RNA sequence: AAAGAGUUUGAUCAUGGCUCAGAUUGAACGCUGGCGGCAGGCCUAACAAUGCAAGUCAGCGGAUAAAGGGAGCUUGCUCCUGGAUUCAGCGGCAGACGGGUGAGUAAUGCCUAGGAAUCUGCCUGGUAGUGGGGGAUAACGUCCGGAAACGGGCGCUAAUACCGCAUACGUCCUGAGGGAGAAAGUGGGGGAUCUUCGGACCUCACGCUAUCAGAUGAGCCUAGGUCGGAUUAGCUAGUUGGUGGGGUAAAGGCCUACCAAGGCGACGAUCCGUAACUGGUCUGAGAGGAUGAUCAGUCACACUGGAACUGAGACACGGUCCAGACUCCUACGGGAGGCAGCAGUGGGGAAUAUUGGACAAUGGGCGAAAGCCUGAUCCAGCCAUGCCGCGUGUGUGAAGAAGGUCUUCGGAUUGUAAAGCACUUUAAGUUGGGAGGAAGGGCAGUAAGUUAAUACCUUGCUGUUUUGACGUUACCAACAGAAUAAGCACCGGCUAACUUCGUGCCAGCAGCCGCGGUAAUACGAAGGGUGCAAGCGUUAAUCGGAAUUACUGGGCGUAAAGCGCGCGUAGGUGGUUCAGCAAGUUGGAUG
C-alpha cells in the first residue's frame, strides 16, 4: 500500500517525526515519495507541532494512500 | 526448520504437482495444432484448434501460463491456420 | 577544568594587574613584586613577537577564565560574525554569564562569580542558569535568585563597583540585587593594557 | 529526437553505421576534442550509402546492438 | 623479521619476548625503522620524566 | 539566506630533494581514575556452543461433556433441555519486507539524461458479476519399518482447497462474420411469506471474479561519464546483420534453422591486476588530491557451485532439490545443520561491547476487531573512541612558619597565599516531590447515514466512566560537610618558556640540525614552571606546506631534461574575402 506515516528524526528521547509518503515496504526512515510536513511531540514556545501541508495530503488521500493510524488522528487536528 | 516453512515447502510440491498437470494438458494441446499444421491437414487444424482454444483460455484464467502467453498461442496458431489457404 | 591554585604567581608575568586576588584593596604590594616567573627570572632579553603573541592570548585568558578549547572557539565566532574580529573576541568574553555577574558586581572576582553563578545563584530571566559560559544578550535581566541574598559576602562584593570604576554598560538595582545587561561593550570600554589583534597575529603560526 | 552523422559502413543487410562528431570541452585541461559515437541504424530499404551524412532517431532495440532507425538522409 | 630499537636505560628482553613495535627510525644504527613500544613486556628504571615508564 | 622554517658551502646565488610546524581519524598504544549529554564501536579471517517470523476459528475433527435446567443415587455420582466456553493437523495471507555483510563485479553495476515494447498482491476511483454441481485429500482410525526423530501402506472426512458446467463487455483471438474464458463464501442482524420464517429472502460488513484508469513497485533499452597497466594490439564465430519459426509480462541472437560476412579496436578493443557505486567525507584559497566507517539511494551475496518450484513478485539469509567441502546425532537402523539476524563464543589481530529490557512510542506482518507477533525499533549495559558542556570556597594582610636553597651571606626564591571565614555546596550522595514522551482501547449512552422495514446490525462523530510507560525518569526541592575529583608532555634550538646535582664517545637522547670524550640549559635529577588540561603525549594513515606532475601554475645551452638527422601516416593546428549554416560558443526559458 502507499502509506502515510511517520518517520523518527529528532534525538535520544526528543523525537521527531516527518509524514513520509512511502511504499509501506520501505524501511520507516528511508526512501520515501514525498515528505509532507512534519510532527513534533516536544515542541514547545515558537516549535510548531504540525504543519501537514494539505495540499499534498489530499492528493495522495486522492490517489489511495492510507494514513496510518497516528497521521490519521492528526489529519484530524485541521 | 520453522513449523510455517514446513508447511509451505509441503504445499508447494501439491501445487507443483497439480500445476505440472495442467501446463502439461497446454502443450499437448498446442502440439496437435502444429503437427496438424506441419502434415498439412487443415481440417484437422481446425480440428485441434477448436479443442485447444478453450483449453489454453481455460488454464490461463487460473494462472497456470500468463494471459498474454495464451493470446500468443492464439493468435500465431491461427495465423499459421490461415496461412494454410 | 578551571585554573586553581596560586594566583599571587600569576601577575608577575603578563605585567599588569589582570584582577584576581582575595579581598579589598588594590594590586601588588603584599607578596614582595619585583620580578619574573621561571627557572631564573633575574636576568632577561628578547620581549618581541611570538612570545608576545603567546603573552596577549595568555594574558587574556588568565583573566577570563577560559581554557583554549573554549577559547580555540571564540576565534571561530570572531572569524564567522562579520568585521573585525579581534574585537569580536572580546564582545564573546564580555557577553559571557560568570564575567557579567563581575561586570554587574554581585560577585567579588570572575573566579568567584564564576563559582557563584555554577551554585545556582544567578538567574537571568526568572530561571537558573548555572554555566559560566552562556553568553548574554542585549537587554537581559541578570539577577540573583533569593536564596543567596542574606550571604554576606554578596553584598560585601558590591562595594568596589565604585571603587573599580563604573562599568556603564550594565545597570544595576541593588536593593533587589538586579542588574539589566544593556547591551555588548565596544573597543573604548575596555581596558587598554590588552593588544586585541595580537591574538590574530597568534593564529596561522 | 535527432543525431546527425556520416555513414562510415554499409555492409550489413539493413543496418547501416553511422559517425557522430561531437566536440567535447576536456574535463581538466580544456581543449576541445574531437570524440566519436558510432552507432548501429536500422535502413529496411536498404538504401544509404557510404558517404551519406543522414538522420537518425531513437527506437525500440531492432537486434542486439542496433537500437537506432534512419530518419532522413540530409545529403549524400 | 626487522629490527627494532629498544630504548629504555636498560631492558630485559630476553631472546624470545613478544614485543610491540612501532615505526619510527632511529638516525645512528644503519637499516633500523622501528622501536619496541616500552610496556607490552617491561618498563623499568627510574624514568620519572615518564612514558613508556614505571610510577612512584 | 592562500604566511613559512631547517638542512649541500669557507661564504654566495640558483636548481633540487629530504625534515618540520598544520588540520583530520571507526584509530591503536603509553601513562588517571570526576561528571553529564548526544553520538560512535570487528577496518583483520574465517569456524561456531546456546537463547529472534506467525498470525487468522471465518474449515473439519478433537476437548468441554458449563456453572445453569434436570434426572438416577442424594449433594459422592454419571446421562442430559442443552451441552457452554476455551484451546490444534487443512486453507488464505505473510514469509520476497524489515535486518546483515561487501566476497563477486571494470560495467549497463552505479551515476546523469532520455526512451518504449511491458508486468505490478495489498491500496484508490470506476464498470459488470458472484448461478448450479462434482470428484478427491490432510486430519482421524489403523498397520508396517525405526530406540526415537521420523518416514510409507491401506480405510474414512471438510472447506473461501481443487475441478467441470452455466453465464460475461468493459477482456482474449479472429480484429471481416464469429469463436474464447471467471467466481466463494463467511459474519452480524433481521417483519412479511416456502417450511425444521435450520434455511431461503432482504440488508450490511469483510471477501471472491472479470476489467479499465491511477498510485506504488519492478523489468527492459539508449547516450555520456566511471581505477591502474601497452613490459597486455589485435579480439570475436551466435561472433555481427537478415529472414523463417520458437520462447518472454515485454523489445531483443534471448534461442533455433538457414542465408550473408560481418561486429569491436590506438577516442585503447582484448587480456592482466585491483575495486561494490553514489549523495557524501577529509583536506584545499580555489583548482584539485585522497577516500566511500556512521547516515541515505542503488547493487550484489547468504557455507561453496548448479538449478528450479511455489508465487503478484524469489531463481528465496531462520524455503526445496542436487552436487561438494565441513560438522553433529546414532540404539548402525537411520538422520540432522549453516550467525555476512541479535546477543555470545573460541580464532586472528595493534584493536572494537551486553547470551540485557519492552513492544510503551513510530514501523512492518496476519486479524473483522480484541489482540498476537517483531533482536525492526525504542531503550538500558560496557568503553574518554569522538564532540560538547561542567566540576575542585574568599574583590585580602606578613604571620614572609616551615620544609627548598644559594650567598646576590641583608638577597632572590612559593611573591597584594593559606592553616582564621561571615564562607555562597551543583556535580556526585541521601531524601522528598514531580512533567513530557498517550495517540489510542474496552464499555454504555447518544446523534447521525446507510437501510425497505433510520427495523435492527454495523459505520463516523460526540460527551460519560474505566485502562495501558521498557527507559524510570528528566526536572524541581531539601539536608550533610571542602567534604568525593589533576594529570600529561616538553624546557639546545626557530619557540622572544631556561642555575645547578649525578654521568663523561659510557649510560643515553634525537622529527631535522645534531648532543655526550670533566663546570652538561640536548643524557639521567627534589632546590621550580611554560604549555593544555580529563586529558596529554607518539605511532600509523590522509591531504597542506609542495609552484615537488605546474589545467589554474613548472621546466629542457651549462643543474634532470631537444630524438643523431631526415621524410612522412593518424592527429593537433592552419593566411585572406563574401555568403550561408548553426555543431562548439553565448543569452534566456522549462524540466
Amino acid at each position: 500500500m502507499v502509506t502515510i506515516r511517520l518517520a523518527r528524526g529528532g534525538s535520544k528521547k526528543r523525537p521527531f517525526y516527518h509524514l513520509t509518503v512511502t511504499n509501506s515496504r520501505n524501511a520507516r526512515d528511508g526512501r520515501f515519495v514525498e515528505r509532507i510536513g512534519f510532527f513534533n511531540p516536544v515542541a514547545t514556545g515558537g516549535e510548531v507541532r504540525l504543519s501537514v501541508d494539505q495540499e499534498r495530503a489530499t492528493y495522495w488521500l486522492g490517489q489511495g494512500a492510507q494514513p496510518s493510524e497516528r497521521v490519521a488522528q492528526l489529519l484530524k487536528d485541521a | 526448520n520453522t513449523p510455517s516453512a514446513k508447511k509451505r515447502a509441503k504445499q508447494a510440491e501439491k501445487r507443483r504437482s497439480h500445476n505440472a498437470s495442467l501446463r502439461s494438458m497446454v502443450r499437448t494441446y498446442i502440439k496437435n495444432v502444429v503437427k496438424a499444421i506441419d502434415a498439412k491437414d487443415l481440417e484437422k487444424a481446425q480440428a485441434a484448434f477448436t479443442a485447444a482454444v478453450p483449453v489454453i483460455d481455460r488454464m490461463a484464467d487460473k494462472g497456470i501460463i500468463h494471459k498474454n502467453k495464451a493470446a500468443r498461442h492464439k493468435s500465431r496458431l491461427s495465423g499459421h491456420i490461415k496461412a494454410l489457404s | 577544568a578551571r585554573y586553581i591554585g596560586p594566583k599571587c604567581k600569576l601577575s608577575r608575568r603578563e605585567g599588569t594587574d589582570l584582577f584576581l586576588k582575595s579581598g579589598a584593596r588594590a594590586l601588588d604590594s603584599k607578596c614582595k613584586a619585583e620580578n619574573v616567573p621561571g627557572q631564573h627570572g633575574q636576568r632577561r632579553g628578547r620581549l618581541s613577537d611570538y612570545g608576545l603573541q603567546l603573552r596577549e592570548k595568555q594574558k587574556v585568558r588568565r583573566i577570563y577564565g577560559v581554557l583554549e578549547r573554549q577559547f580555540r572557539g571564540y576565534y571561530q565566532e570572531a572569524s564567522r560574525r562579520k568585521g573585525s574580529t579581534g574585537e569580536n573576541l572580546l564582545q564573546l568574553l564580555e557577553c559571557r554569564l560568570d564575567n557579567v555577574v563581575y561586570r554587574m558586581g554581585f560577585g567579588s572576582t570572575r573566579s568567584e562569580s564564576r563559582q557563584l553563578v555554577s551554585h545556582k545563584a544567578i538567574t537571568v530571566n526568572g530561571q537558573t542558569v548555572n554555566i559560566p559560559s552562556y553568553q548574554v544578550k542585549a537587554g537581559d535581566v541578570v539577577a540573583v535568585r533569593e536564596k543567596s541574598k542574606n550571604q554576606l559576602r554578596i553584598a560585601q562584593a558590591l562595594e568596589l563597583c565604585g571603587q573599580r570604576g563604573r562599568v556603564e554598560w550594565v545597570e544595576v538595582d541593588l536593593d533587589k540585587k538586579a542588574g539589566t545587561f544593556k547591551s555588548a561593550p565596544a573597543r573604548s570600554d575596555l581596558s587598554a593594557d590588552i593588544n586585541e589583534n595580537l591574538i590574530v597575529e597568534l593564529y596561522s603560526k | 529526437r535527432t543525431l546527425t552523422g556520416r555513414v562510415v559502413s554499409d555492409k550489413m543487410d539493413k543496418t547501416v553505421t553511422v559517425l557522430i562528431e561531437r566536440r567535447v570541452k576536456h574535463p581538466i585541461y580544456g581543449k576541445y576534442v574531437k570524440r566519436s559515437t558510432k552507432l548501429h541504424a536500422h535502413d529496411e530499404s536498404n538504401q544509404c550509402r557510404i558517404g551519406d551524412l543522414v538522420t537518425i532517431r531513437e527506437t525500440r532495440p531492432l537486434a542486439k546492438t542496433k537500437a537506432w532507425t534512419l530518419v532522413d538522409i540530409v545529403e549524400r | 623479521e626487522v629490527s627494532s630499537y629498544i630504548g629504555g636505560e636498560g631492558h630485559n628482553l630476553q631472546e624470545h619476548s613478544v614485543v610491540l613495535i612501532r615505526g619510527g627510525r632511529v638516525k645512528d644504527l644503519p637499516g633500523v625503522r622501528y622501536h619496541t613500544v616500552r610496556g607490552s613486556l617491561d618498563t623499568s628504571g627510574v624514568k620519572d620524566r615518564k612514558q613508556r615508564s614505571k610510577y612512584g
